[PDB]
């Protein structure tokens, strides 16, 4: 009734050593979803010419079919990016 | 601060072929002949079978002819 979306993105920084990657595990951890995709800092970049696009694009290929089949009813998909 | 760097662009070899398109074409006409001339071969082959079969009958009926008239001939004879 309300119509309104839902947030889609949090930010952490600070000083080395207090604490991010340990919340972001936990808030993974606390979510009764699939298991959260993780990228470890540039993980994707690729030599071949358009190769480093197509593992962006492969990132969100299950959200999108889910959010097609089953419409508004789908579950929760995240995603985490490390540095 | 000369440091460079690059990437890649690729190429697909040409798929196993252009020679399968003169030689085959060679070989499949002269597989239809050889599958027409094993036809005919059948053919023929079966009139042969049916031809000795007939020629059996004959065979086994003047074998019996000959056998009965000796013994016939003979027993009259003495
Ligand atoms: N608030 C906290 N409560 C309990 N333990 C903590 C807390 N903050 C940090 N730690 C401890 O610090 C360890 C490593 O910290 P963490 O990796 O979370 O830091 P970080 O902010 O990601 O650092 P970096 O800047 O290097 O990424 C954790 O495994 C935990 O043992």
């Amino acid at each position: 009734q309300m119509g309104c979306k839902h947030v889609k993105g949090i930010l952490l920084y600070g000083p080395p050593g207090c604490g991010k990657t340990l919340l972001a595990r936990q808030i993974g951890k606390m979510l009764n979803a699939r298991e959260p995709k993780v990228v470890n800092g540039p993980e994707i970049l690729n030599k071949y010419v358009g190769e480093s696009e197509a593992n962006i694009r492969k990132l969100f290929a299950d959200a999108e079919e889910e959010q097609r089949r089953l419409g508004a009813n789908s579950g929760l998909h995240i995603i985490i990016f490390d540095e | 601060d000369m440091r460079n760097e690059l990437e890649e662009m690729q190429r697909r070899a040409d798929q196993l072929a252009d020679e399968s398109l003169e030689s085959t074409r060679r070989m499949l006409q002269l597989v239809e002949e050889s599958k027409d001339a094993g036809i005919r071969t059948l053919v023929m082959l079966d009139e042969q079978g049916e031809q000795l079969e007939r020629i059996e009958e004959g065979m086994d009926q003047i074998n019996k002819d000959m056998k009965e008239a000796e013994k016939n001939l003979t027993d009259l004879g003495k």
